[PDB]
């Protein structure tokens, strides 16, 4: 359920009484075992500190390791001072390099002094900053140590790494690679983990040449490459956005290298294949290596390899992929890992994709339980939520309910603009995937009113209205600049609308302006509308893009190869009728000149027919003419429509909008109908029979045959109709098969899946006569009819008619009027903080605590309330269900009094103000 | 206008089409619509607007096109030098500032 | 009472107490053509033709 | 590997068959060094445009 803590312990203490602030259940065991009545059953507290070693044992095997990093990297880094010193030491280094000299070496004031050396270091292995001769680089380096101490760090081998590394993830590669080439000078060697802090500025900056020509370097020089350098060199690859570059650095490391990977390695390569987007087996070789890494290596999975692997799993929309992410979720949280914003985040990433609003909101609502704050991003990829829960609504059986899908849009629409109006109240600072996620909601609802509501004309503008609000001023409102995504979202839009000119003037604006690398989805868009376009040249276009996306390693699946193969058969039909709609304006600018120069009229006369007539051939014999059909008939009257009516070509002067033939839609249809002289029977698409909701039907074809049989008979041949002899051709095997498929119908109209069948006549002449009075009296149609006919005896009319369902209004609880009860239909209950909601309810010094929010919290409060006695209880359940079958009743009983004080005491404070 | 990204071309020919009817006040807005939607400015493009100023004798509007064609170093055209030459006879404003 | 969730419950309420007092008016109405309007075909002519 | 790689004729799927190589690697160099086949307007903008 999605209740706020405050709202569970207002159930809680609903639900258990004044028993939930006495005693507990251990205190009743005691006080029962201290008095002497207790049970045989029951196990006795009979030692203290016994049981307290084995609850201790038994939380023991669920309490969490100590997973924190004292990093000494950061500590400098939050250092500003000693990053100030640090920084203008570096400088100092990098603008004028000391001597390596003698006595005298105080001749400048860049190297101030603070209170045989080349040999010296040479036999007694001692480095040559270690060696103070007065000069200018001992003064130096006595400066970078007195510095380093004050960081905490020891001016060796391991402490300027450490140097480097923070300068390095701070920018600062020249004062960092000056500070290296400083302490390779003066003896401190340059070994491969100071290389390894010179590589983290280029893998923080995604600069692969630098990185590699570090690895170079270190290899000039002599230094074999450990684990690190090649880590760094991944990550390198990987801040580049060159996924499958760490896999072939992993492959080679192993090969060549002969270094065994450790548990680093694993998270990298599995961070890299969650983004792997080179080839198709990201998710099982992502799989397979985790598999390989806790089977075969015998690595224990921390943190950081679960959410490699969630994150990776999350983006799967199939059910084994999320069954997977929820077992692993489940094995993190048992083997003492609790669970993070990332866990979370990544929970909320598996459940968004299948379009799931339920799940995202009870692990919404589980995360503000154990005080986890809710960051942007879950409600950004809650929004998401709403769009894929708007894209699976399955609106064919909304087609056979005739319900517009549109109040679902409304909700979608209202609730993520709600998360859009409380993101703005709580003084966040607005992101790019939040207005990202609100585009992309106002974008799909647009293109899924113009797919499944086509004739709602109103409402397709306002979403397009809202959409071009998002588009043009919420970006510029926060200062936000539009990225890959934003542009896909909103040339998805301009593509289904077919307006291609706008979407390939912002795909080449993204391209040569913003320099945007654009993804495989807009690149998808770009080629489908072009095919789905049936003018000339779409598909040598998509083949253009398709090239495109071809020499930019943006990578070509089979699902889109199978996809441009349909969508093109499927186009056929738009690129047939603007291929007609061509001939169609020849014939009807040859029909306006034909009718001018007069040739119909010299073409009227039928003068062949008057020389040779009908009965007398070119010699003069005589030849035998069909007789004359009756004109009464069909055929006489279908030819003198042919002929009495109007031309083809004086239908339609203008043709359609883009490229096709008017006559598409009903309006045109039925002008060009009423031109012919035929008022149609089907003026709209609701007067349409529609043989795809039949059910009953094809069941019974598809089985037995047709049931119909004389539908489609020509001259009284071609009927299917069964033997006149019997046996299993005749027509008792065949209306017992029937009989038996419409008893299968039948069982599934008893259990739910069916609706109930209206009253027929065959059914109404067979009940009881009581029945068919109360039917002919009421004008019953479904058997429900008669049911509130009989059970609501005060709703009929005087003459015994059925009154309609609006005219009804039950009765309306005031125990609906509960929080709990408020928070399930609230809608944005789960998108709420605690104190939002406490601020909602109450607003006084009950609901205020006095930071961490939990229900135990206020349990713990509203107790020591009780005790003293601020707060009083009621005795017994308020809350009353499960029980009896009357249990409503007695939760009524029970809530009148305070509710009516709750209703009554507002007016007495009111006229106790004497207004 | 909006579905189609025009040329630069495309922005010249409405140039001329201004300067044609003696819109040349109207020719410098076309030279800011071409600068709002992202096309860059080409030789041919400060050829005809720096003739727009001369008409027009917008000064001002002819300080922000010299000081963009030496940003962006293109060749000046031969209608472009007596079109800067006339304008800082009458404004002065190359001989105060010192770029020529 | 005044809280921005409960709109819908109020207004199913005003349909619910309206359907009441219509069933109440009905009822009374009905009993007065039940009690006293079977009188109205045994009424005198005189009250009928004036 | 994904199983529908393993039994149907289509020619993506020789992707799947080599071993995973660098994208940098794969493509020809710049003038500065390794660059991605994406970050070149020649590569990813098609040639009607």
């Amino acid at each position: 359920k999605a209740l706020s803590p405050y709202a569970q312990a207002l159930r809680h203490v609903a639900l258990r009484g004044a028993t939930a602030f006495g005693p507990g259940a251990k205190e009743m065991e005691l006080d029962m075992l201290r008095k002497g009545t207790l049970p045989a059953d029951y196990r006795p507290p009979v030692q203290g500190r016994w049981d307290d070693t084995i609850e201790r044992w038994a939380y023991a095997w669920q309490f969490p390791a100590e997973e924190e990093q004292d990093d000494i990297t950061k500590s400098v880094e939050r250092n500003a001072s000693g990053m100030q010193a640090l920084l203008e030491i570096g400088n100092k280094l990098l603008r004028s390099p000391p001597s390596p000299e003698p006595l005298s070496g105080k001749a400048s004031k860049l190297y101030p002094p603070v209170g045989r050396a080349e040999e010296l270091s040479a036999k007694y292995n001692v480095p040559m900053a270690y060696i103070d001769d007065s000069s200018e680089a001992s003064n130096a380096s006595k400066s970078l140590a007195l510095v380093m101490e004050d960081v905490g760090l020891e001016f060796t081998e391991d402490g300027l790494t450490v140097v480097i590394s923070a300068l390095s993830r701070q920018g600062y590669g020249t004062i960092g690679r000056a500070i290296f080439d400083f302490a390779s000078a003066m003896g401190l060697g340059p070994s491969a983990e100071m290389y390894r802090a010179l590589m983290k500025y280029a893998s923080r900056r995604g600069d692969v040449n630098e990185s590699m020509a570090l690895i170079e370097e270190m290899k000039g020089n002599g230094i074999t490459p450990r684990i690190g350098n090649w880590h760094e060199l991944m990550y390198t690859f990987y801040k580049a956005k060159d996924y499958p570059a760490v896999s072939q650095i992993v492959d080679n490391m192993k090969m060549y290298a002969n270094i065994e990977p450790n548990e680093v390695t694993f998270v990298l390569q599995l961070k890299a294949l969650a983004k792997d987007n080179s080839q198709l087996n990201s998710l099982p070789e992502a799989i397979q290596l985790f598999d390989q890494m806790e089977n075969v290596y015998g690595f224990i999975a921390s943190r950081p390899h679960y959410d490699a692997m969630m994150f990776h799993l999350s983006q799967s929309p199939r059910p084994e992929m999320r069954l997977r992410c929820e077992e692993l979720a489940h094995k993190m949280e048992l083997m003492g890992i609790v669970w993070n914003a990332n866990t979370y985040l990544n929970l909320i990433r598996s459940a968004q994709v299948v379009g799931d609003v339920a799940a995202v909101e009870k692990y919404l609502s589980r995360m503000r339980e154990e005080g986890i704050p809710a960051s942007i991003g879950h409600l950004t990829w809650a929004v998401q939520a709403h769009v894929q829960s708007m894209i699976r609504i399955d609106y064919d059986a909304l087609k056979e309910k005739d319900e517009s899908p549109l109040p679902t849009w409304l909700e979608h629409l209202e609730t993520c603009f709600g998360i859009y109006e409380l993101v703005v109240r709580r003084g966040w600072v607005m992101q790019l995937p939040f207005v990202n996620a609100l585009l992309r909601l106002t974008c799909q609802a647009t293109i899924l009113s113009m797919e499944r509501t086509p004739d709602e004309a109103e409402t397709i503008g306002r979403f397009e209205e809202q959409a071009n609000k998002i588009w043009n001023h919420t970006f510029d409102e926060w200062q936000l600049q539009k990225d890959v995504y934003s542009y896909e979202c909103y040339i998805a839009l301009l593509a289904h609308q077919q307006r291609i000119d706008e979407a390939e003037k912002l795909f080449q604006e993204m391209i040569l302006k913003k320099d945007l690398s654009p993804s495989r989805r807009t690149y998808h868009c770009m080629i489908f509308m072009h095919l789905s376009s049936g003018e000339e040249g779409g598909t040598a276009r998509a083949l253009r893009y398709l090239e495109a996306m071809e020499r930019a390693g943006i990578q070509v699946r089979p699902s889109l190869l199978k996809k441009i193969v349909r969508v093109n058969n499927a186009a056929g039909y738009k690129r047939d009728m603007k291929r007609r709609a061509r001939r169609i304006m020849q014939a009807r600018e040859e029909y306006l000149a034909r009718k001018e120069e007069g040739v119909s009229f010299g073409e009227g006369g039928k003068e062949g027919a008057s020389n040779q007539r009908a009965d007398v051939d070119a010699e003069g014999n005589s030849i035998l003419e069909p007789l004359a059909v009756s004109p009464t008939s069909t055929l006489a009257w279908w030819e003198k429509w042919k002929r009495e009516t109007v031309s083809k070509h004086e239908l339609f002067t203008e043709e359609g909008a883009d490229g096709t033939p008017k006559g598409e839609t009903f309006e045109e249809k039925n002008e060009a109908l009423r031109m012919m002289g035929i008022t149609s029977s089907f003026q709209t698409k609701d007067l349409v029979p529609q043989p795809d909701r039949q059910k009953l039907l094809p069941l019974i074809r598809r089985e037995e045959g047709e049931i119909a049989g004389s539908l489609w008979a020509m001259d009284g041949g071609e009927l299917s109709y069964p033997k006149d002899g019997g046996g299993p051709q005749g027509w008792g095997v065949r209306l017992w098969r029937e009989r038996q498929l419409v008893k299968r119908e039948y069982q599934k109209v008893l259990d739910g899946y069916r609706p109930v069948p209206q009253l027929s006549t065959l059914g109404n002449s067979v009940r009881t006569a009581g029945d068919q009075l109360d039917i002919e009296r009421s004008g019953a149609q479904t058997p429900g009819e008669l049911s509130d006919y009989r059970n609501f005896p005060d709703n009929r009319f005087d003459g015994g008619q059925l009154k309609p369902e609006s005219e009804a209004a039950p009765a309306v609880p005031f125990s609906a009027e509960l929080v709990w009860q408020g928070e399930a239909n609230d809608k944005l209950s789960p998108y709420k903080s605690d104190e939002e909601i406490a601020l909602e309810n109450d607003n006084t010094f009950f609901s205020s605590l006095s930071t961490r929010r939990s229900k135990f919290d206020y349990l713990e409060k509203w107790r020591d309330m009780y005790r003293h006695g601020t707060l009083e209880v009621p005795e017994g359940p308020t809350l009353n269900f499960g029980r009896t079958p009357d249990d409503h009743k007695e939760t009524m009983a029970a809530l009148v009094r305070g509710w009516y004080q709750r209703n009554r005491k507002e007016p007495a404070s009111e006229e106790e103000l004497k207004r | 206008s909006g579905k189609l990204k025009l040329d630069s071309i495309c922005y010249l020919a409405l140039i001329k089409a201004k300067m044609s009817r003696g819109g040349y006040a109207e020719a410098l807005a076309v030279g800011r619509e071409q600068d709002a939607d992202g096309v860059p400015f080409l030789p041919h493009t400060y050829t005809h607007l720096l003739e727009a100023a001369e008409v027009a004798d917008d000064g001002e509007m002819a300080l922000e096109l010299a000081r963009r064609m030496s940003s962006e170093q293109w060749p000046v055209s031969d209608r472009g030098r007596e079109a800067l030459k006339k304008l800082s006879t009458r404004h002065h404003w190359e001989e105060v500032a010192e770029y020529k | 009472p005044k809280d921005k969730r409960l709109e819908s419950l109020h207004e199913k309420r005003l349909r619910y107490l309206a359907h009441m007092q219509m069933e109440r008016q009905i009822r009374c109405v009905r009993e007065n053509a039940k009690l006293f309007d079977g009188v109205e075909n045994m009424p005198e002519a005189a009250q009928c033709r004036e | 590997k994904v199983p529908h790689s393993l039994i149907y004729n289509i020619y993506p799927y020789l992707e799947e068959i080599r071993r995973r190589k660098g994208m940098m690697a794969m493509h020809p160099p710049g003038k500065d060094g390794l660059l991605m086949p994406d970050r070149v307007v020649d590569n990813r903008l098609p040639d009607h445009l």
